[PDB]
């Protein structure tokens, strides 16, 4: 099986965002070849799917806050 | 509050590229049945050039009844996993702790990945820190009572 | 652990020391229900060795037994005293070292008091939650690490 | 009002022993005039009474153990 998103309705748009990333990670970002997010599409799909579901999630406020902190002081 | 640091090291027989990737795609796997979902909340490349990534994960667990009554109905935690990847010096930092339940306790996990130019290895440095929802108060409050209750008992008994 | 208090009795040694042996009953310790002398003797050094048993009330269970032990040195005007609850030590053990020593230049009896509190059942805890973390830590660091190994291996096949 | 013994039936035996001791302690022992039990009769009558009452006290084992210890090391 693959990695589930917390929103079962995004598990897929997720998988794809992931795939193009691994490609852009290993083959481009890691080798200095990076250039203009070769995945606007896949990300946006997934990232807007997950954001929709997140607002209904009580954990969101806690997550936002945690995103403000810098654990790497 | 109360804190308990724990360090431990591990060396991987592969490069930073090989290991880092596995980090990002570590789920699912033989010993992660408790990991339910992982999402990539936000990713990007800073002014510095490193990959900045925040991922929300949700792991499950089975509380020990004989010490679980008090706590309501809870079989799972939300966790945040922030990370940084420096493509230059081939190193990646990975902070990661719980988001909900910080009330009872709060676990934190700093793990770093350094590639050892020489040994073709990627060294991983894990530091885990437990703390507590609680504890700030009493004992200290109390102590002092024991301090004065005796600061009084000695002086009180003295007179007699 | 500790409690360092000092007091001075503008009295001589024979007075302060006799008092200690006859401190009960008195209005400041109504909680002291009884005191008994279990053993008393003069060792080969000429010092009066005593060990007494007191029962103290306070707030089924309710009371505590305290052991008292003392040594009186008539040669140098010194008196060493020790007290510690006999029961309930698992919960909290309270130890008291108070020495009375006569000072000639001021004609007063100085009392030095040290009080140690020590709980074993407490510390037993401090130790389990400690082991619990080392365990939960150790176990999981092993797993996660082998998760990464698998994930890495297959990703190479 | 004299201090009682944990065992009511010995309070009087203790009163008599203590009185004897106080005199022996203040007039003899502290003045380097005696190192012997000049209160033997009162002490033995009293201590026989107490030990008899201690055999029936749950705290005996603890007491026995504490008597072997040397706090002043
Ligand atoms: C009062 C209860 C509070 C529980 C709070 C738990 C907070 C954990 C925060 C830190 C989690 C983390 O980043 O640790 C990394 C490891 C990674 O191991 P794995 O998940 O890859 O096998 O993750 C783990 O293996 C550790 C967590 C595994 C157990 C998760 C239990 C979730 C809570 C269940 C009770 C509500």
């Amino acid at each position: 099986i693959m990695s589930a998103s917390f929103a079962p309705e995004c598990t897929d748009l997720k998988t794809k965002y992931d795939s193009c990333f691994n490609e852009w990670y290993s083959e481009k970002f890691l080798k200095g070849k990076s250039v203009e997010n070769e995945c606007s599409k896949q990300w946006y799909a997934y990232t807007t799917c997950v954001n929709a579901a997140l607002v209904k999630q009580g954990i969101k406020p806690a997550l936002d806050e945690a995103r403000e902190e810098a654990p790497f002081e | 509050p109360m804190v308990l640091l724990h360090k431990s090291t591990h060396i991987f027989p592969t490069d930073f590229a090989s290991v880092s990737r596995a980090f990002f795609n570590r789920y699912p796997n033989p010993y992660s049945p408790h990991v339910l979902s992982i999402d990539t909340i936000s990713r990007n490349v800073d002014q510095e050039g490193n990959l900045r990534t925040t991922r929300l994960l949700k792991k499950s667990g089975k509380l020990p009844t004989w010490v679980k009554p008090f706590l309501r109905g809870i079989t799972e935690t939300w966790i945040i996993e922030v990370s940084v990847v420096n493509p230059a010096n081939s190193t990646m930092k990975t902070y990661t702790r719980n988001l909900d339940h910080t009330g009872i306790m709060k676990v934190e996990e700093y793990t770093t990945y350094q590639f050892d130019s020489a040994t073709s290895s990627t060294i991983a440095d894990s530091r885990v820190k437990f703390s507590s929802g609680f504890n700030m108060g009493i004992k200290s409050k109390v102590e002092d009572w024991s301090r004065t209750k005796f600061d009084e008992n000695v002086k009180k008994s003295r007179m007699g």
